[PDB]
This record gives structure tokens, C-alpha cells and sequence, in this order.
């Protein structure tokens, strides 16, 4: 009914369903090997109801890995990179009994990385940063090291391409956060850094943005998800002093300023957690750790769901929750139901003729 | 701070916001820009009580804690002379 | 700029055009003013207009979003109206 | 010629002719609204007649009756949701195109719903149960929301246990005051009338299909539950229940709680209050959401329905096969009629004979 | 770097290093014959070494042992059928490319077969059972044709219960005269040696996998069947059975008669003659046709194998994961070694530490 606690997993979203795969957990007894959760399973969380469904996947199943990068385009999962018991990986997997598909793309694939970020444009997948072995851009060493590559993959024809960078690219880093708002591909934090950059996905030009005023503390293993066309949402992180973070920020894009966001989860800091935006103005974050991750035997991996109410809910959702609340009372009531209204709605959404049987 | 109001004539309801430091006459200018009637022909009420042109909304009894977007306050409107009349909304039955 | 939404029983609700765009149905009907609702009564449409001002005010708001009260006896009417209006 | 495969259709009969309308089939698709299909039960041949006037929308789950060759249709689910409209089609007309008539009945009609049952008593149609929206009026009975419809349907729906009387003389709705424990709200149940007793069996409620047997006394309006001693057919919905005598009800097909299609047949003896399983050659042809009509020659004619779990729509195995259950001895004229037709090479009713000889012409 | 996923491989160890060779994986495909994979059990890091000389063909189901760091390989199934060839690889060599040596042994070798077991007693390798062709020589024991291979294989095959002795001093085959009831012919069984007792558990014979436990006394050559009182692990094949003490055998994984993969672990106490189930974190990672090797630090290291029914080859979930079962208390040096490595940010064996830090570099 609930996935095992994990960190370093991937969570993708279509607006109403959240897909969770991979990650790793700490064993009960202290040891020197991490426990990677089974490759065979994929967890789906319904953001309207709050329950989980576990489906086992066959086919070209990718190995159990952590720190991978995933994206959900038209309910089609794209997975690249990560880290397993043998080392880093540069293999690219896709997933629409569901079957994983290992695709041999044209062009030159990137190196084996993890803790990177990704952007989604019209039909291109744009990956940035990471950490891994030696193979455009730079590659600073720590045998692995931080990354600057901006590899691009076309989903229409499956060709690995790299863009011509105009402007100052950001520094090598991993465990950064990426968010997409229109043609802007945002980066923030990592290494714990505090810089804020965006890349124009249309002109392929790097830009540096310097917010004015109070700014979030430099962090790693944070989450950055857009909550509007002019707002980004940052939660959690990992300071330079390694202090876990339970604070949330809202970054206005047009005004280029930062505002703190209040929430009832100040007692539950998270790092290496995933975050997904719902269609009801919420940010759903799952997994991550509350303790210090560097000490693996003392890690406290979480399987909880934290819901931030960033935007007001729709009138449909508000009314439906009122109906759900007053279920018994309304079952003994009656109300008018104009046919033209009902037919207009059922024209848009359809009506199932087999229900109730 | 803003106050959210419902300006109600017979069957016309206006949804608008204003500052409590704003005056009644300024509100009549807002109604003028919508219903095309100058302030000297309007008459604004607080549920039974005539609103002076010089008084501010906060001085009339409207507070931002009682005129919210989800529950806007009600201001009666009368045009010139006429008796204040607000036809009620439909009933659930 | 303001727009006028007219209920089935003949009530005229004048709201800000930006607030009325909260409903996708109203946005499509205005795109190219008045909008007529022959099947939405005033006790429902007035509640919808209150949601318009509530939704716009608390969108991208730093302060916590308050609860939107919905009386049980109008919940099903409001749900159908909201689905028709797409808001 | 050949009616297309369908489930959720209606089928009514006068004992000689079966009238078939509506239903749906996968490519979802509702069958043409203006087509009325007549199956001649003696000759086994189909005939199509087009209709006009206030033609109802194409629907599944409608409730239909044939009283004195008049077709009455209530409820159902068209492509835009459930309805509570009432239609009449007089099959006694000589028009080349029969005229549907939608009747604006007096009184308060039932809620918009489908998948219900109906009993035909003296000058009244008595409707029970169903699935659909909340009532638009004060109604005697119980409605219960389907909790799965809140997040998966464009508007919440649920089951009811309502009893509604439509008086065919004046076309006026009413509701009787009933006594005793009414059955729980349900849909996809099966109704059968024997005299003043309106039997209802099975159906789905909340979670899990049922196999309870109730009857409403249509004179005293007193509900009664029958607890048969001994074995009973398993709980089901989308089954058919047909009277085959003044003392026997015939049950076929349906859908278990575990979503298994059913091909079992049972007979319930009203006086003895016991079930007996019926042996038949259709063990490999399960049916659900089919229709069943009793013939004047001791046969139950089953049409339409689905062989498998139709809740998966793209894999639904809709059918247009005719399933004939011989539950009473035929008349000697019919038996001798079949004998003569069986030997046409060795020797008007014999002339028409049957249709679709797969052996002829070799 | 990273050995590819495989089933049917061989894995042998000296308590510190695990040697991995052969196996197969789906695209069928046998892994490169010249690759020898060495897994360092202290550091948890893999190393690849290439081989030369009489390199055996790539095979699954071969039988391998490590005696005094010498690798001995018998039997197996390459792409052209079963074999009975015997190979030796001396891991103590300083060659950059180790030289395989195929030994022409004296005496009569066993039949060509795979999926068998072996016990290591004083100067002898004792092989038991397997699946393959009819023997090419007179042999003590029983062979039984697999009836499913007559119409589905290019040549009939079957199971045997043969016992063969390979004396490592002279490389001469022989067969002991045994007493008592030998176990039935079988393949995919598991063998474990404790002193002069060669235990054999499970396997497949005719139809249905088994859970019988036998041991052959390697001094008296007397077969014995152990009937433990109480619960026992379910019947299986393709399981692993590893001694973890002078009195305990460790059993993991396998394949039920109903083709279900297994993730259960059991310990058999030789003196008490009873089984106890072992709690472990790999309940969601069943393995079959895997290998298991005992470590010098009280761990059983499981490698390779398949998570599901690999009899369907295109859907076989072959693995290269390492599964570590802690079955005995570790040494304090190893525990203190892990503690120091666990805190490198707070403070040669500590320097090498482990590999593949998923957290480092953030």
C-alpha cells in the first residue's frame, strides 16, 4: 500500500499521477553496501486520492540505480543515467504489463553521470551537469568529478546532440535542481552553492541572474519546481555546514526576488527528495532523508508525502471535497440538474455506461 | 489594506475591491465608470444606513476582516431619489 | 475593464474581466461584453463570482490560503456549475 | 437482416415476436437509435424496421416493457449521461415507419438512471432500483452515492431502492407507501413478475454482487425476503430472470463479485422455495448484460450480451447470438411442425419453415 | 569493471576472492569464454582477467571447484550441446593472461552433462547427478530419459544418479561401489560438503521438483537419507546450498514445481536435523540458477541468476547483483574496519575501503 522509504529515486508526474522508481535505502544492520530497491517495480501515487499502486514491469528493465534523471512527457517516462553497485551508467531507457524499452539513440550519448538535472522543451530533452567518469564544456575532477555538459536528445528522431553555448555557462556541479518555465531552463544550488542561472532553450544562450534582497541559503540536494508561469518553488536542501533544511521559498521570475514560504512541515527536513507539481496548485514531495546522508549507516530515509498548498484549489475540487464531506447528508437530499449543463460537461469528459454494475 | 464588496442595485451586482482608506465618493466614481451615472445621482448604503460622501470606507464600518474575497461586503445602491431596493438571489429549492 | 455575467433568473453580475478569465468557458466565450447562463441560477452564479475574486487574490500569495466555504445544500449545484465553467 | 452485436440493449416480446432496440458495442459506440429489430420466435428470422418522431437517443441500460404490443421505454444511459425520459412505441401501427412518442407524464418522475427493473401489474408499470444521479425531487426511498464516481465521473452517481408507479391509463407517476424491509439500493439486478408478486434477484451494491431474493407484494405493497433452504446460485449482477410458469423463475448468466462471467442456469420454484440447476448446451457461452424473453412454446430466448468481462471495453466480446433454453414441453403442433420442416426432402407454417440452412446448396 | 548479467555461470572462491566464469544471458547468448571475473570479497570490487590456451567453450551449467587456488571445471552446455571435458586453471600463476589447460584424464569419464553437483574430499572431486545424453560407456548408476526431449530436442537426454571420482593427484576417473539407497536421478540439485559427508538437496526428476535431503558418506560410500522432523523448505531446483559452519548448511533461492521463483533462505542444522528459516532483506529479489560462495567473514555472497521464470528466455530477468547474507558474526577487525571506512570524513585496508559510493560528489 506504500513504497519503502528511499532517497535518490526519481518521481515524474502528469498532473494527477506521480510515478516513483528506483532509489536506495539503508539496511537495518550497519554495513558497507547500499540497498537498491527492486528494478522490477514502479510506484504510482494518485494525488487526488493519496493511495499507491505498485506495478511490476517486464522488458528491458534498467538496473536498480540511484541519482537517476527522469521526465514525464505525454505519460511517457524517459530515464537516463544514475548509479548502481558497479558504478555509474550512461544508458537511456524509456517507458510508455508495462515494458521498459532500452533505446539505442543516434549520435554520441553522454558520459555516465548522476545527480544531474533535465529540462523539457517542445520535444527535446535537455540534460545538464552531473558527476561521473571521464568521457563540449568542462569536466572538473574531484575517479569521478563534476560536469558541465548540456547534452540534448530529440524525442522525434532519437539523436544525441549538443548545443552551441553562448554566454557564460555555470560552474561544474552535481545535485543541482532544474526547472523549466517557457523557454527558460533554470539551474540553482549544488556543488553548497547559491547561484541562479537560466538557459534560453530557444536561442541556446546562457544567462546569469542576480536576485536582489534576501536569498535562500546555499544548498545541495534541493528541489525546484515551477508553481506558475512567474514563480518557482524551492524546498529543503543541504547547507555548506551540512545542516538539513526544512524551509521553502518562492522565487518570482519577473520581479527577480525571493520570498520565504510558510508550511506545517518545518519539523521534517528533506534532502535528495523528489518533488512534483499537481494540477490543484500543490507541490508533492516524496522520499528523501532527514538525517545526514554522508553517514550511510545512520541515514534516515523517509517514505512520507508532504503536500504544500502553493496555489488555491479549483472550484471543482473545492466543491467535490464538500460533496465528499457531506456524503451521508446529501444522499438524503435533492437538487436540480439542468440537462444542458450536464450534457455540456459530459460532452467534454464523457460518461461511463458500465458504472454501478 | 483592501476591502472586497458587492454593490447591489435591484438586480445588478457589482464585484469590486477598494482600500478602506478610500472614500465613498471615490466608490461612486467606480460605479460611474460601470453604470454611467454620476456620483451626484447615486446613493450608497450600509445595509440600512446612508453613506456620507466624505466618509471613508473604514469610517463607514467596512473592515478588511469583514469584507473578504470569499465573503464580500454588501453596499446598497439607489439612483436618482428612488427607494433602496435589492432583489434577493434565487433559492436552492 | 468589466464584464457582465447573467444568471438564469435574470441577475446581472458585473465582475472584473481578469477575474472572469478564471473560468476557461468564459474565457473562450469572450475571446474574439456579456455572457448569458440560461441554466445557472443566481444563488449559484454569485458564489462562482466570489470564487473568482478569491482565486485571483490568493494566486501567487505569500500568506497562507484561507478556506473557501461551500454550503452542503449547494455543493452539487456548484460542482456541476464549476465543471461547466471550467474553474 | 442481421442485428449487430450489442450489450445493454432492451428486448421485449408478446410471446411470438421479440423487439430489440438500443445497446452499445465496441469499435465505444451506441447502436443506431432509429432501428427497431423484430425477431420472429417461430421462424427464427430477424426483421428491421425504421422509426420516426420523438426517437429516443441511443442508450444502454434502458428499461422496456411490451404491454398489449405497445413498447414502453424508461431510463437509460446515452452518450451524454443518464436520463429519466419515458417513451412509447405502438407496434400495432400500420405505418411503414413507426412513430416514437415521448410522453410528458403527470406527477414526479424517478431520478435519471439506468440498469434497473420493472414489474407489470394491472394497468401499472412498477420500476425499482437503478444507478444514476441524485434525485431532482423529494422521493420515498434510499439513495447511496457510489464512492468510486467522485474522482472518476463528471458528476457523482449512486444506487437507489426507489419504487415508482407509472399508471398507463393516465401516464401519471406516483410512489406507493411500502412496508417491510425493502432490498438495499442496487443496479444491474433482475426483475420478474408472477401475478401480484414482483421478484427481484441479485444486483450490485456498494461493493460485491449479491444473490438475495426478494419480492414486493403488488397489492399490499409489503416487501418480503425469501431465504431458500439449500443451495443457491452465486451472487451476481447483469443476469436475466424470466418467469417460465405460474410457479417457476428461470435465471441465466451474470457477473460474479470476482468479475467472472457466468453460463449457469437455474430454476426457482416459488411454492417450494428452492433452486434447481438447469442443464443446457451453452456451458461454453457465458452471457452478461444480455436479455431474455419467454416464448409461447416453452422456450427462453437469450440475445446479445457479452461473453467476458466487458468492464474492459476494448476487449469486450459482445454478441448477437440467439440462445434458446427449452424449459417447458412444446405443443404437439410445434413439434410436428419441426418434424415436417426437418424432412422437407422426404415430404404456410411448413413453407416458411426456418432460416439460414448451413447445409443447403452443397 | 562490471561483469554482465548471467545465469548458469560458475562461481568459486578461496574465502577472499570469488572467481566467476561463463553463463548466458538473453539478447540467447553465452558470455565470452576468455573472461575470468574476480570479485574481491573484502573490498567488493570486480576485476577482469583474460585467459588463453585450451579455453573452454562458453557454457552454462558447468561444474566448478576451487582447490588450493586452482580452478577445476567439468561438464556444461555450450551452444553445440553437452560435454564431459575437464579443464584446469591455476590462479596462482603470474601470467598477465592465465593459461587454461584441458586435461586428458585417465579412466572412463562421466557422461556429457550439465547442472550437477560436486563434493571436495581428500585429494578427490566427487561428482553426482546431472542432465545430458546417454552414457558412452558402461557406468555404475541409473540413467533415465527425459520423455519431453524425444520430440523437442535434437537428441534424447535425461537425468542420472552417477557418482564419479576424479583423483586430482593423477587425474584419473573412477567410480566407487556404494551402499544404501542412492537419491533418484536428478539435475539442478545443490551439493554441499561438510567433512566426510556430501550433502545433496532438491533438484528436478521426471516431473516435479523435490526437497529431499541426502548425504553420501565419503569414507564408507554409504548413502543416507535424512528425514528432518518439523517444517522443511518447499521442493525446488536451481537453488544454492552452502556450508556456513561445521554443523550448518545455508539454502537460498530456487524454483518450485509450479514454476515460482523463490527468495526464501533456510539453515539446516546437521546435528539437530532440523531447518530454521533465515530472515534477510532480499525478500523481493528471488534468485534461481544463481551461485553462492562462503566468505571468511561469515557471509554468503550470491551472484547472478534470474529473478523470474527463465524458462521463457526472452522474458528472463538475468542479474549481476551481489546478494550478501550475514550468517555468522564477523571478526572485530572487519567490524572495526567497516567502522573506520564508515567515517572517513571524521577520522592500507582502510585506504582501499569499498567501491561505488553513491553519495560521494554531491
Amino acid at each position: 500500500a506504500c513504497p519503502a522509504e528511499r532517497s535518490g529515486h526519481v518521481a515524474v508526474s502528469d498532473g494527477r499521477h506521480m510515478f516513483v522508481w528506483g532509489g536506495y535505502k539503508s539496511n537495518q544492520v550497519r554495513g558497507l553496501y547500499d540497498f537498491y530497491l527492486p528494478r522490477e517495480e514502479l510506484w504510482i501515487y494518485n494525488m487526488e486520492t493519496g493511495r499507491w499502486k505498485k506495478i511490476n514491469t517486464e522488458g528491458d528493465v534498467p538496473p536498480s540505480m540511484s541519482g537517476s534523471c527522469a521526465v514525464c512527457v505525454d505519460r511517457v517516462l524517459y530515464l537516463f543515467g544514475g548509479h548502481h553497485s558497479r558504478g555509474n551508467t550512461n544508458k537511456f531507457y524509456m517507458l510508455d504489463v508495462l515494458q521498459w524499452e532500452r533505446i539505442d539513440c543516434q549520435g554520441i550519448p553522454p558520459s555516465s553521470k548522476d545527480k544531474l538535472g533535465v529540462w523539457v522543451y517542445k520535444n527535446k530533452l535537455i540534460f545538464f551537469g552531473g558527476y561521473g567518469y571521464l568521457p563540449l564544456g568542462t569536466f572538473e575532477f574531484d575517479p569521478r568529478g563534476w560536469n558541465d555538459h548540456v547534452h540534448i536528445l530529440d524525442t522525434e528522431t532519437f539523436t544525441w546532440s549538443q548545443p552551441i553555448t553562448t554566454g557564460k555557462a555555470p560552474s561544474p556541479r552535481a545535485a543541482h535542481a532544474c526547472a523549466t518555465v517557457g523557454n527558460r531552463g533554470f539551474v540553482f544550488g549544488g556543488r553548497r552553492m547559491n547561484d541562479l542561472h537560466y538557459l534560453n532553450l530557444d536561442t541556446w544562450e546562457w544567462n546569469e541572474l542576480i536576485p536582489q534582497g534576501i536569498c535562500p541559503v546555499g544548498r545541495s540536494w534541493h528541489s525546484l519546481t515551477p508553481v506558475s508561469s512567474d514563480h518557482l518553488f524551492l524546498f529543503g536542501g543541504f547547507t555548506t555546514d551540512k545542516q538539513p533544511l526544512s524551509d521553502a521559498w518562492t522565487y518570482c521570475i519577473s520581479k527577480n526576488e525571493w520570498i520565504q514560504f510558510n508550511h506545517p512541515y518545518t519539523e521534517k527536513p528533506r534532502l535528495w527528495h523528489t518533488a512534483c507539481a499537481s494540477d490543484e496548485g500543490e507541490v508533492i514531495v516524496f522520499g528523501g532523508c532527514a538525517n545526514n546522508l554522508l553517514v550511510h549507516h545512520r541515514a534516515a530515509h523517509s517514505n512520507e508525502i508532504l503536500i504544500f498548498s502553493v496555489q488555491p484549489k479549483s472550484l471543482v475540487r473545492l466543491s467535490l471535497e464538500a460533496v465528499i464531506c457531506f456524503k451521508e447528508m446529501l444522499a438524503n437530499s435533492w437538487n436540480c440538474l439542468p440537462k444542458h449543463l450536464l450534457h455540456s460537461v459530459n460532452q467534454r469528459f464523457g460518461s461511463n455506461n458500465t458504472s454501478g454494475s | 489594506m483592501d476591502v472586497f464588496l458587492m454593490i447591489r442595485r435591484h438586480k445588478t451586482t457589482i464585484f469590486t475591491d477598494a482600500k478602506e482608506s478610500s472614500t465613498v465618493f471615490e466608490l461612486k466614481r467606480i460605479v460611474e465608470g460601470i453604470l454611467k451615472r454620476p456620483p451626484d445621482e447615486q446613493r450608497l448604503y450600509k445595509d440600512d444606513q446612508l453613506l456620507d460622501d466624505g466618509k471613508t470606507l473604514g469610517e463607514c464600518g467596512f473592515t478588511s476582516q469583514t469584507a473578504r474575497p470569499q465573503a464580500p461586503a454588501t453596499v446598497g445602491l439607489a439612483f436618482r431619489f428612488e427607494a433602496l431596493c435589492i432583489e434577493p438571489f434565487s433559492s436552492p429549492p | 475593464m468589466y464584464v457582465k455575467l447573467i444568471s438564469s433568473d435574470g441577475h446581472e453580475f458585473i465582475v472584473k474581466r481578469e477575474h472572469a478569465l478564471t473560468s476557461g468557458t468564459i474565457k473562450a466565450m469572450l475571446s474574439g461584453n456579456e455572457v448569458n447562463f440560461r441554466e445557472i441560477p443566481s444563488h449559484v452564479l454569485s458564489k462562482v463570482c466570489m470564487y473568482f475574486t478569491y482565486k485571483v487574490r490568493y494566486t501567487n500569495s505569500s500568506t497562507e490560503i484561507p478556506e473557501f466555504p461551500i454550503a452542503p445544500e449547494i455543493a452539487l449545484e456548484l460542482l456541476m456549475a464549476a465543471n461547466f465553467l471550467d474553474c
